[PDB]
């Protein structure tokens, strides 16, 4: 995880890519139920700050997923060869 | 309105502060029948000065050994009494047995029915062995004891009941410093006096491990 | 002391009591005297 | 200002304004009036008892987070001998971490003094709790007015617990109500931080602290973490 | 949504209804007028649906005996522990585990018993255990008896704490019923938190505390000089020179370069050569990604957060146009019957159970277990035995719910619904399944025996003669073996010996060798098949028929646990579906004989025994392939070739093993009284004993009254079981004491 490995960059990337997902719809957030197609826009307890639902839970779940992709996509690319 | 155990706390509805040393420490609900009542008082007052007459016999033994006359420990004294004893083992437990269960079932038909044996059945008397109150008797054993004055008597009351746990608290540390140290109570209050900051229950090695 | 010796008085502890009285005394018996087959005093 | 990053709706419902803490931040939820609903005593999951345990966890934090830290400053000046200033953890509390042999006694025999005196401090404090005021009535030692106490059992007050008893008024009272807690909440940090800190570097919080200050990218989380014990 | 609903002191805490035994039920309230009274008392003492209608109330109840069952096994396991500390040779057997068989349970010299004391060798004498204890201190890295009296006395203070526990949560803090409702969050935190929790607790002591230990005991050193394992888990210099990824020291797991882990979290198959049992490693990775997986399962449902999954939306989306409406309702239920959980948990703990015996009979997974053939065939028989059990009580339960709890209002076109609409069709199919099975199996079993008798070898269902090889078990058993090669390239060999090609062996005797499948294996596990299809079939049809039937319509107004309906429509005795359960005890008795005789053989046969430099020689004269085509056969050379030990066994440290085995004869038989007869006649008998006990004035106030019909049934299923599994306990343990 040095500043500047593949690994860090993968990291970042699907960190940024989760949160860029659960900011404007387009991921089954807390404010976000998920149907078959993730609907119906819900609201509960406050964002504190920033809009949309981007609460304490929110963004721990996110980084949680992000982070676990990520596990997955290294030892992955690690397990073939690459980088 | 009485000293408790615990301060704040719920004193027992059987225990009202009219026994002597009534602190109102009773969490298992014993005694709260009025006959186990009296039962567990008279143990109580037994086992009290069972306990402060084996104390004071330990202690006047343990000073006798201490200032330089032959004594034994209070452990295993009797082991080697007996061997210089004219009463051999088996005769002397037996007739302290015997002579034992003829005064403490006199005691206990005394506690059954009060005033049982002051009819004269025993040698003829009346006013003597007779109970005063529940585990205090008369007569014989108030040669010239305070115990005619009531204040006098309740106060007496109050020292022995709180002497005899004293004491009961005192033969649990002898045998539990006895176990720890192996040797008189004596030299381990000798012991504790010399070096306080160092000599105590946590650097014997046993029971601290 | 009332209410919890009514229920030491009902029969599972009796059931216990004299169980293990007798299986005491007779445990002692066999400790302290050898296995015997006669009562030839 | 007001509220938390948590800050669970249908929990500020029952807290505002009234608590010496009462900033919003109850994601869970435990100090709902309906938990611990009925008669009696009943459990540990109250209001009261929360607030109880919550200011005692606090100045509890605050003496250990002074005493952790109060000898190693000074054994790196000159104002305690550093053959006493020694780690907090390498004192005696842990042994496998070092104890220190120069003592005037045995660590237990320490141990029993402080079993002791306070159990006899909690024991008083767990029946002032059951009973207010009930520790004035039974006489301990002619000193039975300094634990007539308050009506909330947290907070005695009285001739001894606030012997200089400023803070009458009841906004100087509520503001140092607040730093209180506030500095009690920074303490449970501060101790949460010294035992991380003991058991990442096996160092001092301090020596932690000039670690950092000398070269923050090369002795922080990252490396520590990847470093020799731990 | 998700809270902690608790009311404070519901119940008094006092003596009050332990003075009157009767208290709980209402019927037994009034007095003990006949002898039944208290075989009601202690039979309705813990069906807690009839004392009240409340089902908080009953929540409440099932939570504290849980916890008095937790305190009472937590008692257990710490006796255990301090019977290791104090009577045992656990010392001598960690220096030598190959010649010194463990012993945990020392008699008293009180009567004759000095006998029992056996030369288990180290200069220690006692009982020869069974349960594998030594095995398992030996894995979980434990040298001294301090350490074993430390873990007993904690497990006595959690036991305390328990028991305290289970105190306060019913008679001083009782949860209401919407916090026992709260099944996601119930979900949540026993997925992630105790399963994960505990797999990720148990995967860090073994990579700090067992992994240095049982490196330094294969190796030669003695556990005296080994050092204690806080060494280990303190000081990172003595765990480096064990495994050189320690000093790196942590930093490969947040940098993701998990390979640097390959030596301590190896993944390899087969078992460790110098003890007989798995690398430490791989279950250290295995428990490691197993508290993984439950850490990501544990925060699937949806609580307080918005987010997750609500089980009720999972279950009324899965609908399937065979099946109507599809599982609409089955939330309420499960939400609202503690029974309908009490089956599903039940029948789930038995399978897996059931699949831990096979798996530690496949895969031992303690040093010097799989040499230790004795420890072996108990764990084996035993999760086997409880497996069967928790399977038989979760038919039950699920007949109790059926009759109690079932209603018709929230099901009207859901899979329940349709499953009793069609319940003829399904135990017509299974009795037909049944007589298949049981003609093409048991007959050809007694056709081989026909042909044998016959003097006809060659036309025997045998290996010499017309064979049935059962293709599809042993090209499984070829697929795992080649597995390694390519659907798993790294896997270091097979992941079990059952279908590999090298014998490993330990102390001279063999740990695990491949097994070879022929068609005595084929009619044993087809025999097998049938049998539990059997047991199925009496459980499924138990509970389909409870609530009603086509000659009882009203069996659901009847009870549960009722003897009959009366002599009438030719007589419906055992009608009930407690009966059902009653005979599917039997009939679970029987395949659980079968199958774990069938374990014994074959393991004696062609698994264990002792190697030697010509050949491999079992304890058997390997006679399975053989021998186990015919009912003379199997009952020769299993039963009458083995239990010679058990007949000699007298005036030797196993005659104990005799003693129960005649024992468990006689309580197997005596349980046919209350089997064969009926009620009349012992109560007309008890008339009998009565008028003479009126004679002379001894007449008891209490009516002496006999047994009731299910009262009977039930003394006779419990006396039968408790005879048959003491009598393959005493034969097995013997027979694998005597010659292992
Ligand atoms: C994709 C972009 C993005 C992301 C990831 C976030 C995420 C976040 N912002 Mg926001 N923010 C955004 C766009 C975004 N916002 C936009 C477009 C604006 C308007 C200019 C803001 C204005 C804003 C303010 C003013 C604050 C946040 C805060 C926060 C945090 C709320 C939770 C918390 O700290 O309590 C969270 C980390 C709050 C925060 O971090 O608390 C200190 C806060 O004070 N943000
Ligand atoms: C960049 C994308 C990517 C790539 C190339 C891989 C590639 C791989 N991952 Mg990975 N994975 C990814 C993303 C990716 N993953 C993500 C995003 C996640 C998170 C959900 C995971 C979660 C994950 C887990 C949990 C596991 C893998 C495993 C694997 C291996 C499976 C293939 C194999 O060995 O033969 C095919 C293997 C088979 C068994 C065939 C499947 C046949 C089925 C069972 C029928 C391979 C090295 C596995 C592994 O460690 O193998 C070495 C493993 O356990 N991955
Ligand atoms: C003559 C023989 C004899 C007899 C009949 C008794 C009988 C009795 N003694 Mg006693 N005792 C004896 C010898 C005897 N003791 C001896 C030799 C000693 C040693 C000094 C004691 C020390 C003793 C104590 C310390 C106590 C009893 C107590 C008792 C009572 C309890 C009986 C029981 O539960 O068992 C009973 C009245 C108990 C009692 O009186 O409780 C009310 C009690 O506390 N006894
Ligand atoms: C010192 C403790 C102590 C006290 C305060 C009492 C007090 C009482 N007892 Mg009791 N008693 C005691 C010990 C004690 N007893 C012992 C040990 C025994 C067993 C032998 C008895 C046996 C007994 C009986 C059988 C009866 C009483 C009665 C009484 C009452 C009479 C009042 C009286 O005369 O005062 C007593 C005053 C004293 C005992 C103080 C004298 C203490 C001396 C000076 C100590 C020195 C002697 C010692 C052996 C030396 C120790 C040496 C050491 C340093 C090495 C009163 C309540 C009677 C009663 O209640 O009737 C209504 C009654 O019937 N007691
Ligand atoms: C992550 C949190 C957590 C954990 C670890 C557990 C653990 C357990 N629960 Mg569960 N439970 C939880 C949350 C949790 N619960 C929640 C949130 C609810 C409400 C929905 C319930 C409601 C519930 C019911 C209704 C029942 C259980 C039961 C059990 C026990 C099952 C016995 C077993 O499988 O053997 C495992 C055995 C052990 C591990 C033995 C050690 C037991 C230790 C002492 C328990 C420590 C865990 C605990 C959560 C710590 C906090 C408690 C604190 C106040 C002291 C097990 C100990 C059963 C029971 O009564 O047993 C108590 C049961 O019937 N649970
Ligand atoms: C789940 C069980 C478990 C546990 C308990 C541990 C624990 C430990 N491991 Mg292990 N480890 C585990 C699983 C586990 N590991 C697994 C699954 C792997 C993967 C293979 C590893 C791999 C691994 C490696 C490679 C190494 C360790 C090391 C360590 C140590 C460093 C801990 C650390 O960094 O935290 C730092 C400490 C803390 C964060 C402290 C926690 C906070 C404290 C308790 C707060 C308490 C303060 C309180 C307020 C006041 C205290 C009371 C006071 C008044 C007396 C520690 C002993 C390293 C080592 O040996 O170092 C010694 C090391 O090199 N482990
Ligand atoms: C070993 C003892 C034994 C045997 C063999 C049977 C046999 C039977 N019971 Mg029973 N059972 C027994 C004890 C036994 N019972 C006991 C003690 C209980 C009480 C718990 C029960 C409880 C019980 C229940 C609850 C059920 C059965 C059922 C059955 C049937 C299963 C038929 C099947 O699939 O196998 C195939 C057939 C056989 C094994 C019979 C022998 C066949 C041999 C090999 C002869 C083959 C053909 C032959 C050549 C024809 C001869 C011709 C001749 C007339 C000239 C069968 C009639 C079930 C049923 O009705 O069927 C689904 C059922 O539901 N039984
Ligand atoms: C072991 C023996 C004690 C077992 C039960 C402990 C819990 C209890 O009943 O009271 C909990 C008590 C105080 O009761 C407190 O009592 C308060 C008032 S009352 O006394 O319950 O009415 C109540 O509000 C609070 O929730 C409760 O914690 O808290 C303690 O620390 C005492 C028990 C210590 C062990
Ligand atoms: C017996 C007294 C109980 C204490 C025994 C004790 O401390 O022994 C330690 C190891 O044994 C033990 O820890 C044994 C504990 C059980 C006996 C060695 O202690 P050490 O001399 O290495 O102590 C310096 C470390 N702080
Ligand atoms: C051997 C036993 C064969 C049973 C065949 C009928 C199964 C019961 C049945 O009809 O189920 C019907 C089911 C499809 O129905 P649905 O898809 O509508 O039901 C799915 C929901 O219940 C979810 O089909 C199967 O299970 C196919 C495999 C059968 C095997
Ligand atoms: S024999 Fe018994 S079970 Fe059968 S119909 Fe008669 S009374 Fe009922």
């Amino acid at each position: 995880s040095f500043i500047g490995s593949p690994t860090n960059l993968i990291m970042v990337s699907s960190i940024g890519a989760c949160l860029f997902a659960s900011r404007f719809g387009l991921a089954p957030s807390v404010r976000k139920v998920a149907q078959p197609l993730k609907l119906s826009d819900r609201e509960v307890l406050q964002t504190t700050g920033d809009p949309a639902g981007f609460t304490a839970t929110d963004v721990l779940a996110m980084g949680a997923a992000g982070h676990a992709i990520g596990v997955g996509i290294v030892l992955g690319l690690k397990g073939i060869g690459q980088l | 309105d009485r000293p408790l155990w615990s301060p704040g706390s719920e004193p027992p509805a059987w225990l009202d502060g009219s026994l002597a040393g009534d602190y109102g420490f009773d969490p298992l609900h014993l005694s709260e029948e009025p006959e186990m009542r009296k039962w567990m008082v008279q143990a109580e007052l037994v086992h009290a000065r069972w306990a402060m007459l084996g104390v004071a016999g330990i202690l006047f033994t343990s000073i006798a050994a201490k200032t330089g006359a032959p004594f034994p420990d209070w452990y295993d004294a009797g082991k080697e009494a007996i061997k210089t004893s004219p009463a051999p083992l088996g005769s002397l437990i037996f007739t302290e047995l015997l002579l034992f269960g003829w005064v403490e079932t006199k005691r206990l038909y005394d506690l059954r029915n009060p005033g049982s044996q002051g009819d004269g059945s025993f040698l003829g008397i009346t006013d003597g062995l007779k109970g005063k109150e529940n585990g205090y008797p008369g007569g014989l054993f108030d040669p010239m004891g305070m115990s005619k004055n009531e204040a006098s008597y309740k106060e007496a009351k109050v020292k022995e009941i709180k002497n005899g746990r004293l004491a009961m608290l005192a033969f649990v540390g002898f045998i539990a410093q006895h176990h720890a140290t192996h040797k008189s109570p004596i030299d381990n209050l000798l012991d504790h006096v010399a070096d306080p900051f160092h000599v105590t229950f946590a650097t014997n090695g046993v029971s601290i491990p | 002391m009332k209410d919890f010796t009514t229920y030491l008085s009902t029969a599972p502890v009796v059931g216990l009591g004299w169980a293990i009285f007798t299986s005491g005394l007779l445990i002692e018996i066999n400790r302290f005297f050898p296995d015997p087959l006669v009562f030839s005093f | 200002d007001f509220l938390y990053v948590g800050s669970d709706a249908a929990a500020l419902k029952y807290l505002d304004g009234t608590l010496p803490g009462d900033y919003g931040f109850d994601p869970l939820g435990l100090l709902d009036p309906s938990v611990s609903g009925g008669k009696g005593e009943g459990g540990f999951v109250n209001p009261r008892w929360l607030q109880y345990s919550e200011v005692i966890h606090a100045r509890w934090a605050m003496l250990g987070a002074a005493g952790c830290i109060a000898p190693e400053i000074l054994g790196k000046a000159g104002v305690i001998p550093a053959e006493t200033a020694v780690d907090w953890f390498r004192t005696g509390v842990i042994p496998p971490a070092g104890v220190y042999k120069n003592f005037w006694a045995d660590p237990f025999t320490l141990f029993f003094i402080e079993v002791v005196a306070i159990q006899f401090a909690e024991l008083k404090r767990l029946q002032d709790y059951k009973n207010p005021g009930s520790q004035s009535r039974q006489y301990f030692l002619g000193l039975e007015g300094l634990f007539k106490g308050s009506d909330n059992p947290a907070y005695p007050g009285g001739p001894f617990f606030n012997f200089a008893n400023f803070g009458k008024t009841e906004e100087e009272m509520k503001k140092l109500k607040l730093n209180e807690i506030k500095n009690g909440r920074l303490a449970m940090l501060a101790m949460f931080g010294y035992g991380a800190q003991a058991v990442i570097t096996g160092d001092g919080p301090f020596d932690n602290l000039l670690a950092h200050l000398a070269d923050p990218t090369g002795n922080n989380l990252i490396t520590n973490l990847g470093g020799k014990f731990g | 949504k998700v809270k902690i609903a608790v009311d404070r002191n519901p119940v008094e805490t006092n003596f009050e209804k332990w003075a009157k035994p009767g208290h709980f039920s209402r019927a037994l309230a009034k007095g003990p007028n006949t002898t039944t009274w208290i075989w009601n008392l202690h039979a309705d003492a813990h069906d807690f649906d009839n004392h009240t209608s409340d089902l908080e109330e009953i929540s409440r109840k099932v939570f504290s005996a849980h916890f008095g069952q937790l305190g009472i096994i937590l008692i257990w396991l710490s006796g255990m522990y301090f019977h290791g500390a104090r009577f045992s040779n656990y010392e001598g057997w960690l220096s030598d585990p190959t010649h010194i068989k463990p012993s945990a349970q020392v008699v008293w010299p009180i009567v004759g018993q000095e006998i029992l004391n056996g030369d288990v060798g180290g200069g220690f004498q006692g009982i020869q255990i069974t349960s594998g204890f030594f095995q398992l201190w030996r894995a979980s890295g434990i040298t001294s008896e301090l350490q074993l009296y430390s873990t007993a006395i904690g497990g006595l203070v959690l036991a305390a704490a328990c028991f305290f526990a289970g105190w306060f949560h019913y008679h001083k803090a009782a949860p209401k019923l919407e916090w026992f409702q709260n099944v996601e969050s119930m979900l949540n935190h026993h997925l992630a938190g105790l399963l994960g929790l505990g797999s990720l607790a148990w995967a860090g002591h073994q990579i700090h505390v067992s992994l240095p230990v049982n490196k330094l005991l294969d190796a030669g050193v003695d556990p005296k000089e080994i050092p204690l394992p806080h060494e280990f888990l303190l000081n990172q210099s003595i765990i480096a020179d064990l495994y050189p990824s320690f000093s790196k020291g942590l930093a490969p797991f947040f940098t993701l370069n998990w390979a640097e882990y390959s030596d301590f979290l190896t993944f390899k198959g087969g078992l460790n050569p110098v003890t007989g049992g798995l690398w430490l490693s791989d279950t250290a990775h295995h428990h490691l990604a197993i508290a993984v997986l439950f850490l990501v399962a544990g925060h699937q449902y949806r609580t307080n957060w918005g987010i997750g999954h609500s089980i009720k939306d999972i279950l009324e989306s899965h609908k399937g146009p065979f099946t109507g409406n599809g599982h609409a309702g089955l939330y309420e239920i499960l939400t609202t019957s503690w029974h309908a959980q009490l089956a599903i948990n039940l029948a789930l703990f038995g399978s897996l159970s059931i699949i831990v015996a096979h798996h530690m009979y496949a895969m031992p997974p303690y040093p010097y277990l799989a040499t230790d053939y004795g420890t072996q065939l108990s764990l084996f028989t035993h999760h086997m035995w409880i497996g069967g059990f928790c399977v038989v009580g979760a038919g039950a339960h699920a007949a109790i719910f059926m009759v109690r709890d079932y209603d018709p209002t929230n099901n009207y076109n859901n899979l329940l619904d349709r499953v009793i609409r069609h319940r003829d069709a399904i135990i017509s199919h299974l009795n037909w399944v049944s007589i298949f099975l049981g003609f093409h199996s048991f007959g050809l079993y007694i056709h081989n025996d026909t042909m044998s008798a016959l003097g006809r070898p060659q036309d025997m269902f045998s290996d010499t003669a017309i064979q049935l090889q059962p293709v599809f078990a042993q090209w499984i058993q070829n697929t795992h073996f080649t597995a390694p090669q390519l659907t798993a390239p790294n896997a270091l060999a097979a992941t079990s010996l059952t279908w590999g090609g090298d014998v490993v062996a330990v102390g001279g005797k063999v740990a695990m060798m491949p097994i070879a499948l022929g068609t005595s294996d084929f009619l044993v596990h087809h025999i097998h098949a049938f049998t539990i299809h059997v047991t199925v079939l009496i459980l499924l049809k138990g509970v389909l028929f409870a609530r009603s039937s086509r000659l009882i319509p009203d069996k659901a107004n009847l009870g549960f646990r009722f003897p009959c309906d009366g002599p009438g429509r030719g007589g419906t005795c055992q009608v009930s579906a407690w009966d059902h359960v009653f005979l599917g005890l039997f009939w679970m008795y029987n395949s659980l004989s079968i199958v774990i005789f069938h374990f014994s053989w074959k393991m004696q046969s062609d698994v264990w025994g002792t190697v030697t430099d010509s050949g491999v020689s079992h304890i058997t004269g390997g006679n399975f392939a053989q021998s186990a085509n015919t009912i003379n056969g199997w009952l020769r050379d299993f039963l009458w070739a083995q239990s010679s030990q058990v007949i000699q066994s007298y005036g030797s440290a196993l005659s104990a093993y005799g003693l129960m085995f005649l024992g468990a004869h006689f309580v197997w038989a005596f349980s046919l009284m209350f089997l064969f007869s009926g009620r009349g006649y012992w109560q007309e008998l008890i008339e009998s004993i009565v008028w003479a006990h009126n004679k002379l004035r001894v007449a008891p106030s209490i009516q002496p009254r006999a047994l009731s019909i299910t009262q009977g049934r039930a003394v006779g299923v419990a006396h039968y079981l408790l005879g048959g599994i003491a009598t393959t306990w005493s034969f097995f343990l013997a027979r694998i004491i005597a010659v292992g």
